[PDB]
């Protein structure tokens, strides 16, 4: 079955987008048709997967003969999935024998007529509450347009015999003839593995039927639906022969143009005007400058004078393309918060073709890019930050890619009144250097790094979480993993390299329960228990 | 002239039913304390408060001033005829008066707050530098305070007024 | 002679600093009047009786003081108190005046957003002429160098930016194909070249500074280029005139809508003052720029705006232009010259004359003649100042009587003179001696007030070989 996701131009999409549609993916809304216009543009539809608004209707005939099932996964305002109102005299809604989720909304439909006498208690399934039906089995168009009585367990419609490979439109999912309660599910456990392991025979859904492989520009999802678009949390990524629809790493990449390329093509700084486009954006594809002309405010261009409180916008930045200058920061700010995410400032252009990361003339007690880890082409000037102190620590050379960058940290906070000051970098900090006077601002650590924080020393065998230090860092446990007080208490990550477990220990994996019910080989359920000694036992 | 400011609080009260020369002190009534020519001659002790020079007929003169709890008031030159002071000279109807202190700059003349001898229209008044001539003097009309004073400088804040009370 | 010693004899403070001004006498004196001379203008009375404030002056100044010692405070110095100021007893003859306290800008310019144009070209027709406008005391590469241009006959007319950080210059329409304007930001210079130049093109072009909430807030001194062979706004009165003192309002019109898409209107006012800089007086359609008076008051919305100066005075004469910058090409008004109608009630004035070189042992009268008040009921002084110092007493007469009185030091050499049938005052000066040049001023005594209120510009007296 095919799927589908002015008084004139409004008929000619509609009749365009459903005309061989057969299931209707998301809601099919007839509304604003002119007066004899409509033509069987839409008879075969079977499914809409969502709400069918037939509102503000001219036409006399609105077919749609042939809807079996009208989803509900949405609704037209609240408990509402048939909306015919306002509109029309014969709408022979014959094959409509159950509307799932959703409600039936009659109202203002003087012309409509035969369909009061529709029975619709059949079409609607327990969602009465809010059934304003209120505007002899027979759906108008005289006789054999009969609305069919059936219902005043995977059936929906009917039924074509009292078997679960022949039915109508399927509850949940139809793999490819039965009518399954879900999907065969992706992964498959194995008692021999003792984990979850991808099926062979379960299939990704698209829609309203399972299928192995989800055709035309559709991505698998999370729970295993094949949604035509990654939600805004996901992002899209290609593995297999199917892409999935990957959760996204915090901010998942969405680039923006900067100042100077695009719709900033012409703008000066990072102006009130300019903020709020660059909201929950990363890599943004072009330069990024904070002229002062930014928090003064400009007259010639207009642009109110920016709150300091709205750079955090800016927090999300997680790589540019081009500059990052930063000439002007709020003056109450004591660290440049606002692009503490940066992680790489490629420099593809530079200002006055010299520096990619320019932090000139600020008042800034510590630089506070705890995150910069690479700075490609351009060079780095920290210059004027007449406070700026833990400054000259961090290794210039390290982050930056190619041999000719360079820096000019001048003029900043002298390095003797640094120390005399107190202000230093914290001792759980390696002699690379440190972006502040706190210990998650550190180049690198001397013993651990328990995610940004870089610690004395892994909870290797006293503390809360208890770490196992693994490739300098430190690894929380997995919750199962008990801490022991003779030697350490998980080998590393996962629930398999554990010595003790606080749960029961299933195999070489140690879990909170053992699985029971768990989907297994053979299409069959797996239950198993646990022993004295916390072994999950299959059963 | 009929203010007090400048320390002339010695005035003359001219209310009096008989030909008797009474002077009045305006000062925070406690007790006052009368001086003719420096010398104390009487202490009013509450009670009465002015001070009475007996008939205009005697021809009463002198510099007087007064004093309550405060320090002695600037003098008032009585001068009736039925430091330095004004001098008065009678010539059948002329009054002249001479200025005290006459720096040799600009002197200037007041009556009864009211100037006089500037303007040359006047034939029966004449300035000349520190003497002031009234001709055709009229007791009625032209006694009372006389005060002269520089240019620039304010006829209160001379050193004593003069009163003059003549029959010519 | 009760002397006076003013303290300190010269001060500098920045803009903003209280300033104290302490004035002693050697006897216990019952007034003390402080005087503001400005370099080149006649001494003007700022404070009387020790602690009353002239008519016109800022309650920034205050007068304090009894006995022999008072004191002159400026609460928040400006630049426009720069000038000499001067403590004057009147308790007694010759009126005594202090050394004077040469009062200045401790930073000044070192910091002041000071921009300085080319300014007096003059060229012929069809060529081109470059002006420049080198920013100081701001990050040059900070503010855009937005410059305005306001031809003879006509109101300011916008000619373009250019922000000097970057060098993108925005330009009018009148001038997009003509005119080409480059930033120097190496020397912190913004300049314009314009090209062909037409006969229409003789004009004033002055070079701003767009400020946050403001356009055009420090504006260059203006380059005058003679050469010879949009939403308008016009505004409602032109060439207003009011009397000194009389409330005036100069209303304005808008071609369309200025509330600019943004919320905020841009519109504004300036008042260019004759022989200076438009420099703004209503930063958006209300709000007044810092450090302009609370008389000047604009109001308005929607299409037409109206500026109320409360109390016209006499610095207030000049042109409002009226300046609405929501609109893409920013365009001004046509603005009116409110002028002071002369007469406008009692014209206290003292006209002096009769100065000039002379020799030495010769004669020479000057002339002081009064209007605008009746000549013989107040004293007419004579003060004269000698190049590098302070403020003397002459003498003084008096009209109504004819009383004059005379400083020691000229007694023997000057003489005052009156005429009442022409309202002029005469000082004779003979046997002129070397020592005798300065500048002779003559001012009115009001016995009232206790201070000479009103004083002539004066006429200065060369005594040379």
């Amino acid at each position: 079955k095919k799927v589908c996701q002015t008084f004139e131009d409004h008929f000619l999409s509609l009749q365009r987008m459903f005309n061989n549609c057969e299931v209707v993916l998301g809601n099919l809304e007839i509304t604003y048709v002119q007066r004899n216009y409509d033509l069987s543009f839409l008879k075969t539809i079977q499914e809409v997967a969502g709400y069918v608004l037939i509102a503000l209707n001219t036409v006399e005939r609105i077919p749609l003969e042939n809807l079996q099932i009208i989803r509900g996964n949405m609704y037209y305002e609240n408990s509402y999935a048939l909306a015919v109102l306002s509109n029309l005299k014969e709408l022979p809604m014959r094959n409509l024998q159950e509307i799932l989720h959703g409600a039936v909304r009659f109202s203002n439909n003087p012309a409509l007529c035969n369909v009061e006498s529709i029975q619709w208690r059949d079409i609607v399934s327990s969602d009465f509450l809010s059934n304003m039906s209120m505007d002899g089995s027979c759906w108008g168009a005289g006789e054999e347009n009969c609305q069919k009585l059936t219902k005043i367990n995977q059936c929906a419609a009917g039924c074509t015999g009292p078997r679960e490979s022949d039915c109508l439109v399927c509850r949940k999912f139809r793999d490819e003839a039965t009518c399954k309660d879900t999907c065969p599910p992706l992964m498959l456990y194995n008692p021999t593995t003792y984990q979850m392991d991808v099926n062979p025979e379960g299939k990704y859904s698209f829609g309203a039927t399972c299928v192995k492989k989800c055709p035309r520009n559709y991505v698998v999802t999370d729970h295993g639906s094949c949604v035509r678009a990654c939600g805004a949390d996901s992002y899209e990524m290609e593995e297999d022969g199917v892409r999935k629809c990957k959760k996204c790493e915090g901010p998942c990449r969405k680039v923006c143009n900067g100042i100077g390329i695009g719709e900033f093509k012409d703008s000066l700084s990072i102006n009130a005007t300019n903020i709020k486009h660059f909201k929950n954006c990363t890599s943004i594809s072009g330069d990024l400058h904070i002229l002062p002309v930014a928090f003064r405010g400009d007259s010639f261009t207009h642009t109110p004078p920016l709150d300091p409180q709205e750079l955090d916008i800016l927090k999300t930045v997680k790589e540019i393309t081009g500059f990052l200058l930063i000439q002007a920061w709020p003056e109450n700010r004591t660290d440049l918060h606002a692009f503490e995410n940066l992680e790489i400032i490629r420099g593809r252009t530079k200002q006055h073709g010299q520096f990619s990361l320019a932090v000139v003339s600020l008042n800034i007690t510590s630089l506070g890019l705890r995150s910069l880890k690479e700075i490609s082409d351009g060079d780095v000037i920290i210059s004027g930050n007449k406070n700026l102190c833990y400054a000259n620590t961090i290794n210039w050379k390290k982050l930056f890619g190619t041999s000719g960058q360079k820096t000019k940290i001048i003029s900043n906070r002298g390095e003797n009144s640094c120390k005399a000051t107190g202000q230093v970098c914290h001792a759980l900090c390696s002699p690379e250097g440190c972006w502040g006077p706190e210990p998650r601002d550190c180049v690198s650590c001397r013993n651990v790094s328990r995610g940004r924080e870089c610690v004395d020393k892994c909870n290797l065998l006293e503390g809360e979480p208890r770490e196992f230090v693994e490739n300098s860092e430190c690894i929380q446990c997995h919750p199962e993993c008990l801490p022991q007080a003779m030697n350490i208490t998980c080998t590393g990550r996962g629930p398999d390299n554990c010595i003790q477990c606080a749960h029961y220990i299933d195999g070489p994996h140690c879990v909170k329960t053992c699985p029971a019910g768990v989907m297994g080989e053979n299409n069959t359920l797996v239950w198993k228990y646990a022993d004295a000694g916390h072994v999950c036992h299959l059963c | 002239m009929q203010s007090i400011k400048g320390n002339h609080l010695v005035k003359v009260y001219d209310y009096q039913e008989d030909g008797s020369v009474l002077l009045t002190c305006d000062a925070e009534a406690k007790n006052i304390t009368w001086f003719k020519d420096g010398k104390m001659i009487g202490f009013l002790t509450e009670d009465k408060k002015k001070w009475n020079l007996g008939s205009n007929a005697k021809d009463p003169r002198g510099m007087y001033q007064c004093k309550g709890s405060q320090n002695k008031s600037k003098p008032l030159q009585v001068y009736y005829r039925m430091q330095t002071p004004y001098k008065v000279s009678i010539s059948g109807t002329t009054v002249i008066l001479t200025c005290p202190q006459y720096p040799g700059s600009e002197i200037l003349w007041q009556h009864n707050d009211k100037n006089i001898g500037g303007d040359e229209d006047d034939k029966n008044i004449g300035s000349d530098e520190d003497h002031l001539s009234l001709k055709e003097f009229s007791e009625l009309e032209q006694s009372g305070y006389y005060v002269c004073y520089p240019r620039g400088s304010k006829p209160e804040d001379a050193n004593f007024y003069l009163y003059l009370r003549a029959r010519v | 002679d009760i002397q006076m010693t003013q303290s300190p004899s010269s001060l500098s403070a920045s803009v903003g600093d209280r300033v104290t001004i302490t004035c002693s006498a050697s006897s216990s004196v019952s007034y003390m009047n402080w005087y503001q001379q400005t370099p080149g203008k006649a001494p003007k009375r700022w404070i009387y009786d020790t602690s009353k404030l002239a008519s016109g002056v800022p309650s920034r100044f205050s007068g304090s003081g009894s006995g022999t010692d008072y004191t002159f405070t400026i609460s928040s110095l400006q630049p426009e108190d720069i000038a000499t100021y001067y403590c004057q007893q009147w308790s007694s003859n010759p009126f005594t005046f202090g050394q004077g306290t040469k009062l200045q800008i401790t930073s000044g310019g070192g910091g002041q957003v000071q921009l300085v144009q080319s300014g007096a070209e003059v060229k012929k027709p069809g060529a081109s002429v470059k002006v420049s406008c080198k920013a100081s005391g701001y990050t040059f590469t900070s503010y855009w160098m937005h410059w305005v241009r306001q031809a003879p006959g006509q109101g300011l007319e916008w000619m373009g930016n250019i922000w000097p950080g970057s060098g993108g210059t925005n330009y009018a329409e009148k001038f997009k194909n003509r005119v080409t304007m480059t930033r120097d930001t190496s020397i912190s210079t913004a300049y314009m070249e314009l090209s062909r130049l037409r006969s229409d093109d003789t004009a004033v072009y002055y070079c701003a500074r767009s400020g946050g909430p403001y356009f055009f807030d420090y504006w260059g001194q203006g380059t005058l280029v003679t050469v010879s062979s949009d939403i308008v706004m016009t505004q409602s009165p032109l060439s207003l005139p009011v009397t000194p003192g009389e409330p005036a309002s100069i209303s304005c019109r808008s071609s369309q809508n200025i509330v600019h898409n943004n919320g905020i209107t841009y519109l504004e006012w300036y008042l260019q003052k004759p022989g200076q800089s438009p420099q703004l007086l209503i930063y958006k359609v209300s709000d007044r720029f810092s450090g302009v008076p609370d008389r000047f008051s604009g109001s308005g919305s929607g299409t037409d705006f109206t500026l109320k100066i409360s109390r016209v005075e006499a610095e207030d004469v000049g042109v409002y232009y009226c300046f609405q910058g929501s609109h893409i090409p920013p365009t001004f008004g046509q603005g009116t010259k409110v002028e002071i109608k002369s007469g406008g009630g009692g014209q206290v004035q003292l006209v002096q004359s009769g100065g000039g070189v002379v020799q030495p042992g010769r004669s020479l009268r000057l002339s002081c003649k009064a209007s605008g008040y009746t000549f013989t009921r107040y004293t007419m002084h004579w003060v004269r100042q000698a190049p590098g110092k302070g403020l003397e007493w002459i003498g003084y007469i008096n009209p109504s009587r004819g009383y004059t009185n005379y400083n020691q030091k000229v007694k023997d050499r000057f003489t005052i003179s009156r005429d009442n049938s022409k309202n002029t005052a005469f000082l004779q000066m003979d046997s002129l001696r070397p020592e005798d040049t300065g500048v002779y001023f003559c001012a009115r005594y009001y016995d009232d007030h206790y201070s000479l209120d009103y004083w002539g510009q004066g006429t200065p007296v060369t005594v040379s070989s």
